[PDB]
């Protein structure tokens, strides 16, 4: 059962997270903020 | 009385440096029983794909005969003087240690040196131990908690070699050659990285002299400077769900980022996991436990068990929770566990932090008793931290942590993070990933 | 544990609109149920503001509709939104009917019967509301369709005299149709809840018609 | 102290901060040995057919 | 009860104790199968008022001082048989592809040099594997059956010492259709050991084995607590462990072959469990 | 990109802070966008409305 490996998502990953060697702590706030900023602009339009 | 003054009545571990580069360290404590061990930084993280599971195989063939005392004479001397041989290996550490008596110390160190630096492999040995590891994998496919931890590391460290298993996949096990074994032995059983440490009733001079008379002559130079070097990897956050309904109970492991080692957030998150902690279904006082997760889970009959816990590796790790529960109970147990995490994130009071301090101190002192766990304390201390940390230091770091810093740290490392869910069993009711993430950040 | 599965209103709502196990491969055409619902409640709202500005009599009807479309501000978009909302209602409705015919979702029997009752109800509502403006096309469409109801022998003539409220198309016919164009969409909303009830009981339907109870 | 030098299609990645150069496995030693061997043999053939005192024409590279 | 008994060895040891004595030591630690939901608290009140008296109690303190302990003892705690051997067997046909067979005679009570002879004897015979993934170069029973049967098996001796009686024997885990070979091979080994074929450096090796085990039960404060309390109730008098080891290794193989001669002389009792299609009863031995 | 990261750290961490953020954003963009929309509508005619010839009389 130890032979469970993931198929690699290199086609799907974001350009900050295509590096499978750099850490993903200092890459977190910008990515989450960009997604939430799209949600915020949507919410602004709906509230208008 | 005077608990801090009683903590100053604890001996100190002598640290010395054998001329090959070897870290030796001793804690002369007050007992006739000794534990002498070797901690080696050769886990599974330092491997290729084709060297996967070579280290587990080495540890099998670590005790099965050498070029010096061939075949079984090692075991015969162990059972001659009544030695207690033991070994384990993790993804980041590998240790061999011996529980024995105050007087067989030169002969025990001779045994341990002949284990490490003169390990030799043979064809009957490699064939029979390949069959043995096929038996061990085929009979530990059903060790369920082990399968859950395998899935969790595999899904949280995708691509990087940290996702390798401790045993390796079957098709790297059934085709290893002696040459790759010799390469692994050559490239990771090196003098400066490893620690000889003893704990018991014995003086440091004796240990230093015996290490001088035996460990003078292992290693110190690499095969044309092919230096293994750490890579601080990346925590993905995902879910792998193994739907297999013909099982009685369902296992969930949920995990987030590890803080690392040297940061004090290590200690503060260990306080948070002292608050959350562990329940097993066989307790008394079930309706009245102070841990709120277990109180709600018992009164509403949610889970068989949980352990809510920490794991750290070099600049990384898995901070998380494990719970086992019935296939019609996973969702509400999940909900109450995220409720406990977020209640600690935004609304951490003072008395619960005091309870965390009591639990963590008692667990730390109760963990550091008995000669062999104290020797394991010293081994993992001088490997990772590079020093035996004293326990007055732990007292200082506990007393320098209050409710404010705890809710700061849990607001940093938990609140709206990207989790990893490794679920195994009957988990069709186990909620989809988006509602886990929507349950993380909470508007109320 | 959780208020979302203890409070009894939210028990029904959590087992209806939150934790509803739909299948995973819904295509574009299953949005039209929600679209029919949203068109319906927007119809109810725009009609409510229309009912606040309208005087229903054959002397006064066209005067009042003109009054709404001029003087009461934004009532021009309220009127036009009600009319074209009925139009989009029937476009979405024929799409939803065509989907239910096409993907083999018509096996769900009593759901489908409730559907046909809903279809007649929407047709009656649209007919009576289209009588309401009391113009030329309104008037002659009304007279044509009522004598079409009179085509059935021996009771249908008197039935048509009965639904007139007169011997022709009179003021009484106008207020009868005002009252029923008001009161039928509430019946439509309640029967929509019944439609959704039987659908939640029996189970939804994937595009491929495969029994899709493994990938919710 | 530094945002770790994102590369481009123009900015070459320099020799120092690879950071693949510090994970020397035995395969990289094997590859560097064989690559030096290939360069050795090609400079040998080239130098012998470069220093012939009778060789009038050009050395006529098959690579170009 | 279910959580504890999911290991097979709890059922095996309990069916051996229900096979061991004809009397109250055959009662389990655990509640029996049917009493769950039948017993009242009045037995509990009576049981505390006749067994939790001040005359029956050992209070041990570690980390405390003496007079604090003594004073709180003096303020609160001033508030106030002969099991027979049985003979026989219990077969537990269950079917887990694991024959579990424990074979036990009656040996000796606690606190005798005879009991020390039985202890050094069972370390001669077989015990817990001192090498992880080991091969047991010294456990002679494992030697004799590894000579005999080339399969997954495991053989270990067994001592249940009590204040009045005691149990000696061994314990075997094997496959279903190969268990008879294992039990016969191990028993013929015990015969040729109890004949007197047991040598002096093996005696010294087992002396060091028992000395190692006894010093290594009392490493931390928990095993230290265990030893001191069970002594201070069982005897009422502390003894240092060093002179305990002195009293241990004062014996020789005289009492060892006398006691093994008693065991082969002893009327056997046993308990088997599992898929038992090829299991020796008693009579095949 | 850190300008979006520091925007996350300032205005997207908390809930009520996020709500007050979209309040201020919707109000200011409402004002300026209605001004721009009316400007585009007058620009696309510039000679047809009632306002300019009503004040030039
Ligand atoms: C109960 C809620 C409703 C009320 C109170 C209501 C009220 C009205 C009123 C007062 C009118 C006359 C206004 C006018 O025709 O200019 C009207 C017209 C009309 N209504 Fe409704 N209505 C309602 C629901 C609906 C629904 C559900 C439909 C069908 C989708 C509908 C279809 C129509 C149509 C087709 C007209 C004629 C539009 C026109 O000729 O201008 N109404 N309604
Ligand atoms: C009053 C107008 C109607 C409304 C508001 C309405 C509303 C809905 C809604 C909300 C759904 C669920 C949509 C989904 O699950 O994707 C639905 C499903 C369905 N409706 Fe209706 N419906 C109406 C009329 C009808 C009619 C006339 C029929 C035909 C008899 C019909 C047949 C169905 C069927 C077969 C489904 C199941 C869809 C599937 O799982 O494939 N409905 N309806």
């Amino acid at each position: 059962h130890t032979d469970i490996k993931v198929p690699d998502f290199s086609d799907y990953r974001r350009p900050e997270v295509l590096d499978s060697t750099k850490s993903s702590k200092e890459s977190s706030e910008a990515r989450k903020g960009f997604s939430y900023l799209i949600t915020a602009t949507t919410t602004v339009g709906v509230a208008y | 009385a005077t608990y801090a003054q009683a903590l100053q009545s604890v001996p100190e571990t002598q640290v010395s440096q054998l001329d090959n580069g070897l870290r030796v360290a001793s804690e002369q404590s007050s007992q006739p029983t000794c534990t002498v061990g070797v901690w080696i930084d050769a886990g599974s993280r330092y491997e290729t794909e084709k060297n996967n599971g070579a280290g587990y195989f080495v540890e099998h063939l670590a005790f099965k005969g050498t070029k010096n005392r061939p075949g079984n004479a090692l075991e015969k001397e162990v059972e001659s003087m009544g030695a207690h041989l033991n070994a384990y290996s993790t993804r980041e550490h590998t240790a061999y240690y011996i529980k024995a008596l105050s007087k067989d110390l030169p002969k025990a160190v001779e045994l341990l040196a002949d284990i490490v630096q003169n390990c030799s492999l043979e064809d009957s040995q490699i064939e029979k131990e390949r069959d043995v590891i096929l038996q061990e994998l085929q009979e530990n496919d059903t060790s369920m908690r082990d399968v859950v931890f395998n899935y969790l590391h595999a899904t949280a460290f995708q691509g990087t070699p940290l996702a390798q298993s401790v045993e390796g996949p079957s098709e790297n096990v059934r085709k290893l050659s002696r040459a790759d074994l010799t390469e692994y032995l050559s490239r990771h059983y090196k003098a400066p990285r490893m620690v000889l440490a003893a704990a018991g009733g014995l003086e440091h001079r004796q240990l230093l002299d015996l290490a001088q008379k035996h460990f003078s002559g292992l290693s110190g130079t690499y095969d044309e400077d092919a230096v293994p070097t750490l890579t601080p990897c990346r925590f993905t956050g995902s879910e792998i769900r193994h739907r297999e309904d013909g099982l009685p109970l369902a296992h969930v492991a949920i995990a987030v980022e590890g803080p690392g080692w040297a940061n004090p957030d290590n200690v503060a998150l260990q306080v948070a996991n002292a608050i959350i902690g562990h329940y097993d279904c066989t307790y008394g006082g079930g309706m009245h436990l102070s841990s709120p997760l277990a109180s709600v889970a018992v009164t509403n009959k949610l889970c068989q068990s949980f352990q809510t816990f920490n794991i750290c590796y070099a600049d990384t790790g898995l901070l998380g929770a494990h719970f086992v529960c019935d296939h019609m109970s996973i969702d509400d147990m999940m909900f109450v566990l995220q409720g406990q995490w977020m209640r600690l994130c935004t609304s951490a009071t003072e008395s619960e932090v005091v309870r965390g301090k009591n639990l963590l101190r008692n667990a730390l002192v109760s963990h550091l008793d008995g000669t062999t766990p104290v020797c394991e304390d010293i081994g993992r201390s001088l490997l990772t931290y590079g020093r035996r940390i004293p326990l007055a230091e732990w007292e200082s770091r506990i007393a320098e942590v209050d409710a404010r810093v705890v809710r700061e740290v849990c607001s940093k490392y938990f609140y709206d993070q990207c989790p990893a869910v490794a679920g195994f069993g009957p988990i069709e009711q186990l909620p989809d990933y988006n509602r886990i993430r929507s349950g993380m950040f909470w508007l109320r | 544990i959780n208020i979302r599965k203890t409070h009894p209103l939210m028990k029904i709502v959590n087992n209806a609109f939150i934790d509803l196990p739909a299948p995973s491969n819904i295509s574009s055409w299953w949005n039209f149920g929600s679209l029919l619902g949203i068109c319906l409640i927007l119809q109810i709202l725009t009609g409510l503001f229309l009912a606040m500005h309208y005087t229903p009599d054959t002397t006064t009807a066209f005067s009042s509709v003109t009054h709404i479309c001029r003087d009461v501000n934004y009532g021009w978009i309220i009127r036009y939104m009600h009319a074209n909302g009925a139009s989009m209602f029937f476009i979405c409705l024929f799409m939803h009917v065509g989907r239910g015919l096409y993907y083999g979702s018509y096996t769900f029997l009593e759901t489908w019967n409730i559907g046909v009752i809903l279809l007649f109800a929407t047709m009656a509502t649209a007919f009576m509301g289209y009588v309401l403006p009391w113009g030329q096309m309104s008037f002659w469409g009304a007279t044509v369709i009522t004598n079409l109801l009179s085509a059935i022998p021996y009771i249908g003539t008197n039935l048509v005299e009965w639904i007139w409220g007169g011997f022709s198309v009179d003021k009484a016919t106008l207020t009868r149709f005002f009252a029923f164009h008001f009161i039928f969409p509430f019946i439509i909303a309640a029967l929509a809840m019944v439609h959704l009830l039987f659908l939640h009981e029996t189970g939804s339907n994937n595009p491929t018609g495969i029994p899709s109870d493994t990938d919710k | 102290s530094f945002p770790k030098y994102e590369p481009s299609r123009l900015a070459s990645l320099p020799t120092t901060l690879d950071p693949a150069e510090y994970d020397i496995s035995s395969e990289t030693r094997k590859a560097q040995a064989e690559r030096l061997a290939i360069r050795s043999r090609l400079k040998r053939e080239y130098q012998l057919q470069y220093n012939d005192p009778s060789r009038r024409g050009v050395v006529e590279d098959p690579a170009l | 009860k279910a959580v504890a008994f999911q290991n097979p060895q709890a059922h095996v040891i309990e069916n051996l104790h229900a096979a061991a004595y004809r009397n109250a030591l055959a009662n389990s630690l655990y509640c029996p199968d049917y009493r769950i939901g039948k017993v009242t608290p009045d037995e509990l009140h009576d049981y505390v008022q006749n067994h939790f008296t001040s005359a029956r109690m050992a209070l041990i303190g570690l980390g405390v001082s003496h007079p604090v302990l003594k004073q709180v003892a003096e303020q609160f705690l001033n508030i106030r048989a002969k099991a027979k051997y049985r003979g026989g067997e219990i077969r537990e046909q269950n079917g887990d592809s694991l024959v579990h067979a424990a074979l036990v005679a009656e040996s000796a009570a606690i606190g005798s040099a005879e009991a020390n002879a039985f202890s050094v004897l069972q370390h001669v015979l077989g015990a817990g594997p001192h090498v992880k993934r080991g091969s047991n170069a010294t456990s002679s029973l494992y030697q004799a059956v590894a000579k005999g049967v080339h399969q997954p098996f495991d053989v270990s001796a067994f001592n249940a010492s009590y204040s009045d009686s005691g149990l000696f024997g061994f314990y075997t885990i094997s496959q279903a259709a190969s268990a008879g070979d294992v039990i016969k091979a191990a028993y013929n080994q015990v015969k040729t050991i109890a004949q007197g074929n047991l040598s002096n450096p093996d005696v010294q090796a087992a002396k060091n084995k028992l000395k190692a085990g006894y010093l290594m039960s009392v490493e931390s404060s928990e095993g230290f607590l265990d030893e001191v309390g069970c002594q201070a109730l069982a005897a009422g008098s502390y003894t240092p462990p060093s002179t305990v080891l002195q009293q241990i290794d004062a014996v020789a193989d005289a009492d060892v072959i006398n006691a093994a001669k008693k065991f082969v002389s002893g009327r056997k009792s046993m308990a088997a469990s599992g898929n038992l299609g090829h299991t020796p009863f008693i009579d095949e031995l | 990109p850190t300008l979006t990261a520091r925007l996350y750290s300032l205005l997207f961490r908390r809930t009520s802070t996020f709500a007050l953020t979209i309040v201020v954003g919707a109000l200011f963009f409402e004002r300026a966008f209605d001004q721009g929309a009316d400007a585009i509508y007058e620009h696309i005619n510039e000679g047809k409305l009632w306002k300019h010839i009503k004040h030039k009389y």
